[PDB]
């Protein structure tokens, strides 16, 4: 027996109403009852239960949230949606061998947030430690697309980047991006101008950050 | 009330055993199923199996995935419950979950631990390098923490004083080492006029280190 989800992703602007699929391989309902659960899970959080039996709402748990169907056929209705709703959900076989279903991770639509960004060069103590990282944040912006180009000296740098996206945010439903640039304290100090350049939709060109080693 | 508590993950070799821990408070833990669950990093949940109340003989239950290769017991006069892995690989590096299953009337999975870490892999334990990020109306500051094996590290900020305008991203893998930096945003009339610092933790190496946000 193996539970299907829906979409697997999904997105829905803030107020409206998101359904959540799950189809069981076999009934896993009996005469009197239905054995279906649904968990929401955050980042770094342990899955919470919110409908045991099909159609009952756990304890707890905000009245926005609501599951029907029987046999095969399941629904997790979320409506309105609101900004901490933003996680994955997972449905659940209750008895017998127990199976979860694959996830659906469910965004939250809003209009577009422009991105904050900041450079840092590396630290002094890592320079003193024979490292260097030059690291730029890219934050609190929507939709999620972004891509960050490094430029060493006027020409790009493609290798030693290291990029990482945070899960969209519980209260303003952004998103926030560090790119760390990766190099040898040699190559570091054999080059002079460091360039992170955001490319998103809030602009028509490149959001700019720079710095100048020796002017450091 | 009721608490779930698990620990005893981390480093392991491949072909190597483990034996992780849930310590609960709260409930009457003899007349309760317990299951243990994993979920991969970035993966669905997997329910591993269970282990029976006092009324069915605290007889065990496995996926057909782990049959064999783990283990279920419990130490009732303690209320703790055991899993055992034995010849680990590296498709097991997963968070473990323990949580309540069946008992009384009650639906299982209503309460869950916080899960553990459990890594498989040839690499050494290597304590984070702790970096300050200092700049060149609000102000971001930030941490690099770089070079650390394995996950994972914990990052606050004003020993938890500073919780909104905080983005920590998820680790990245770089050649065996991982790296990671949080981000902090506060209002420029506050910096450096009051003090930023911020706490890593790595618990797989006793590391404790605060670093002072000190401008250039
Ligand atoms: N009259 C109800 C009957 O209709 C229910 O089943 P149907 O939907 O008609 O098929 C029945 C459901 O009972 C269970 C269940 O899932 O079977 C089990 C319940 O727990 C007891 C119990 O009867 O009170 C007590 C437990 O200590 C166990 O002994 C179980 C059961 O005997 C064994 O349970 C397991 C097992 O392997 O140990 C795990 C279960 O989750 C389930 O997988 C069962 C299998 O169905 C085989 O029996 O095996 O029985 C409750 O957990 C109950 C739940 O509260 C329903 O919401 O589900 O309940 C009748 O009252």
């Amino acid at each position: 027996i193996v539970l299907t989800q829906s979409p697997a992703s999904l997105a829905v602007s803030l107020g409206q109403r998101a359904t959540i699929s799950c189809r069981a391989s076999k009934s896993v309902s009996s005469s009197v009852n239905s054995y279906m659960h649904w968990y929401q899970q955050k980042p770094g959080q342990p899955p919470k239960l919110l409908i045991y039996l099909a159609s009952n709402l756990e304890s707890g748990v905000p009245a926005r949230f609501s599951g029907s169907g029987s046999g095969t056929d399941f629904t997790l209705n979320i409506h309105p949606v609101e900004e901490e709703d933003a996680a994955t959900y997972y449905c659940q076989h209750s008895r017998e061998l127990r199976t979860f279903g694959g996830g659906t991770k469910l965004e939250i639509k809003r209009a577009d947030a422009a991105p904050t960004v900041s450079i840092f060069p590396p630290s002094s103590e890592q320079l003193t430690s024979g490292g260097a990282s030059v690291v730029c944040f890219l934050n609190n912006f929507y939709p999620k697309d972004i891509n960050v180009k490094w430029k060493i000296d006027g020409s790009e740098r493609q290798n030693g980047v290291l990029n990482s996206w945070t899960d969209q945010d519980s209260k303003d439903s952004t998103y926030s991006m560090s790119s760390t640039l990766t190099l040898t304290k040699d190559e570091y100090e054999r080059h002079n101008s460091y360039t992170c350049e955001a490319t998103h939709k809030t602009s028509t060109s490149p959001v700019v950050k720079s710095f100048n080693r020796n002017e450091c | 009330e009721v608490m779930l508590v698990e620990s005893g993950g981390g480093l392991v070799q491949p072909g190597g055993s483990l034996r992780l821990s849930c310590a609960t408070s709260g409930f009457t833990f003899i007349d309760y199923y317990m299951s243990w669950v994993r979920q991969p990093p970035g993966k669905a949940l997997e329910w591993l199996g269970f282990i029976r109340n006092k009324g069915n003989g605290y007889t065990t239950e496995y996926s057909t995935s782990v049959k064999g290769r783990f283990t279920i017991s419990r130490d009732n006069s303690q209320s703790i419950v055991y899993l055992q892995m034995n010849t680990l690989r590296a498709e097991d590096s997963a968070t473990y979950y323990c949580a309540r299953d069946i008992g009384y009337g009650n639906s299982p999975f209503a309460y869950w631990g916080q899960g553990t870490l459990v890594t498989v892999s040839a690499a050494s334990i290597t304590p984070p390098s702790v970096y300050p990020l200092a700049p060149g109306s609000m102000v971001t500051l930030g941490c690099l923490v770089k070079g650390y094996f394995p996950e994972p590290v914990t990052v606050t900020w004003n020993s938890g004083s500073l919780s909104s305008g905080v983005h920590t991203f998820p680790a990245v893998l770089q050649s065996d080492l991982y790296t990671l930096s949080s981000s902090v945003t506060v209002p420029s009339s506050t910096w450096p006029s009051e003090t930023v610092t911020c706490n890593v933790a790595h618990p797989a190496s006793s590391t404790k280190v605060d670093k002072k946000i000190v401008p250039r």
